[PDB]
């Protein structure tokens, strides 16, 4: 019984070094004295706060708290500075440390993925992410520098910085602007607040389809050229594949230059078709159609993947630094 | 994985304050007036039902591991409903809680606060957190009290007057340590338990099982109506010397 939080000291790690820019704070990469894992340490400074302990950070601890998956990152601990009330000193957040993630590998050009790579990952990726949202729960940042990748081979999901809960029984009002424009999917673009779950199987769907292009297949800089972008490959929204898209805000206001057609399996026809079928199902604007969380697992693609029965990628083990 | 925040009876006659030599009377009472701080206070500012016993169960734990001879109540009170409305997403300005409680104490209870109220409010918050082990979130009765009553079938009026009764008890129940014994559903089963005595209501008549004379083991499971005396028991005595109207 020692899930008590808090009391650790932070010099029972030897830090490393840093490895990024957190959004509270810098995160450094560090081994733990009494059990030899590497770790990382997210650090949340408190001196100079307004408002005291950041309350981003206050609700990503209450999720952690809810999330045990092999696909979510999981939160170890919480560690403090050194002590002695009426003193300065941050608290640490402590994370299982993985060894890379998705987009410094694709960036590399050292790396590229087989078929059974992508399988195996896409299924860890969905599986954790079905997790989440059976939780009710809706990631709002996944991307390709969210998803953390081990050299065994391992997926797992980053950062819940902008996570929220999700009342599933009756639609009620959120958030809009969540996602990076990259990953967005439509709904996002034209003002949709009361969105669903099914603003994340869009932004897996351009994961999977960077897999097979190592390449953002959406890179516009405003939400209007982002939209541009989408249509010209998934095609115009209009009534007649989206009942509500007339519903939205900025529906009149954003329309794209043309009255496009979906080309999608045009210009993905290189991809097999088994993950061309998942990929178109998980590319559809309308959201009310966009499959869910569990419908991707039991596509042909992801149904019979026996993760036990998987290779390790080739996965770099130096590391580009330190 | 989860740490346990309940104790025995024996658990809370031997607190950090007691060990110190304050007596449980003198304790009982500085709970008392933490937790109607915490209330009133949370009450002035606007906030909620599901916000003010958040507070109080931060207030409850806090000095279940600290004495009161070594942290002033009003300033920890002050500190765990500015905690509270963080994690309850309805958070009020660290400098709204100390015009408010300026407003509500007297010159001796906010000596308490010392020269820069704002300053020791702000670092009793890295205490505060390390305490509770950073288990921010809080199940209240008040939730459980609603979804129980509204499974009910019968006299609209009835029904009615025994929530709210029940709903005070609860309001009660919060400035006494039984959320510290007992999970909120046996404490939201408790309070009508005792309203339905005092009203005179069979509360078996209105279920399913109207035969049947425990008419909460559909609601919660393997609550002997023993445990329900000991909770309604405790909540009488602070209607006990006329501390309160029933
Ligand atoms: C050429 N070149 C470009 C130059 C050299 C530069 C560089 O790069 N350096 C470095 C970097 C980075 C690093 O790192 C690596 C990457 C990948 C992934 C990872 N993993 C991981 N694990 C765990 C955890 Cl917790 C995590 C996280 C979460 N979040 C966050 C936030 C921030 C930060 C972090 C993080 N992650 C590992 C290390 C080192």
């Amino acid at each position: 019984t020692e899930s008590d939080w808090g009391k650790r000291c932070v010099d029972k790690f030897d830090i490393i070094g840093i490895i990024g820019e957190g959004t509270y704070g810098q995160v450094y990469k560090a081994k733990d004295k009494d059990t030899g894992e590497l770790v990382a340490l997210k650090k949340v400074r408190l001196d100079n706060e307004k408002e005291g302990f950041p309350i981003t950070a206050i609700r990503e601890i209450k999720i952690l708290r809810q999330l045990i998956h092999r696909s979510v990152v999981n939160m170890k601990e919480i560690v403090t500075d050194k002590q002695d009330k009426k003193d300065k000193g941050a608290f640490y957040l402590v994370f299982e440390y993985m060894d890379h993630d998705l987009m410094g590998l694709l960036e590399s050009g050292l790396v590229h993925f087989s078929e059974d790579h992508i399988k195996s990952f896409m299924k860890q990726l969905m599986e954790g992410l079905e997790y989440c949202h059976k939780k009710n729960f809706l990631h709002r940042d996944i991307k390709c520098s969210n998803i953390l990748l081990n050299n065994s081979g391992q997926i797992k999901l980053a950062d819940f910085g902008l996570a929220r809960l999700y009342n599933s029984e009756e639609s009620r009002p959120y958030t809009n602007k969540v996602i990076t424009l990259w990953y967005r999917p439509p709904e996002l673009l034209l003002g949709e607040e009361r969105y669903t779950p099914a603003i994340d199987v869009w932004s897996c769907g351009c994961i999977l389809g960077e897999l097979f292009t190592k390449k953002p297949i959406f890179q516009a800089n405003l939400e209007l050229a982002q939209l541009e972008l989408i249509s010209r490959l998934c095609g115009s929204p209009c009534p007649a594949v989206w009942p509500d898209v007339i519903k939205l805000p900025y529906f009149n206001t954003m329309k794209p230059k043309k009255q496009y057609r979906r080309r999608l399996r045009e210009e993905f026809s290189f991809i097999p078709s088994a993950a061309l079928d998942l990929l178109d199902h998980m590319l559809t604007l309308d959201p009310s159609k966009r499959c869910t969380a569990e419908q991707t697992l039991q596509s042909d693609f992801l149904k019979d993947v026996e993760l036990s029965k998987m290779a390790p990628p080739d996965l770099p083990h130096w590391q580009d630094c330190h | 994985t989860k740490p346990c925040w309940y104790w025995d009876k024996k658990d809370l006659a031997h607190t950090p304050s007691q060990l110190e030599g304050l007596d449980p009377a003198t304790e009982a009472r500085y709970r008392r007036e933490g937790a109607r701080f915490i209330f009133d206070v949370g009450t002035r500012l606007g906030l909620h039902y599901d916000t003010l016993a958040t507070g109080i169960i931060y207030f409850h734990r806090f000095y279940m591991f600290h004495s009161f001879k070594q942290f002033p109540r009003y300033v920890t009170g002050a500190c765990c409903l500015f905690l509270a409305g963080k994690v309850e997403e309805t958070p009020k300005k660290c400098k709204d809680i100390i015009k408010t409680a300026r407003s509500l104490l007297n010159d001796v209870q906010f000596g308490q606060f010392g020269d820069d109220p704002k300053e020791e409010v702000m670092v009793l918050e890295r205490i505060l957190l390390q305490t509770i082990k950073f288990d921010l979130q809080v199940e209240h009765p008040y939730q459980f009290l609603l979804k129980y009553a509204k499974q009910l079938k019968g006299d609209k009026n009835k029904i009615q007057k025994l929530v709210q009764m029940a709903w005070t008890f609860v309001n009660d129940s919060l400035c006494t340590t039984l959320s510290l014994q007992w999970e909120p559903e046996i404490i939201a089963v408790a309070v009508m338990y005792l309203a339905g005595r005092l009203c005179k209501f069979e509360i078996q008549e209105w279920t399913s099982k109207p035969m049947y004379r425990r008419w909460w083991e559909q609601f919660v499971q393997d609550v002997p109506v023993d445990v329900l005396e000991d909770i309604c028991h405790q909540i009488l005595d602070l209607y006990s010397q006329g501390k309160q109207q029933m």
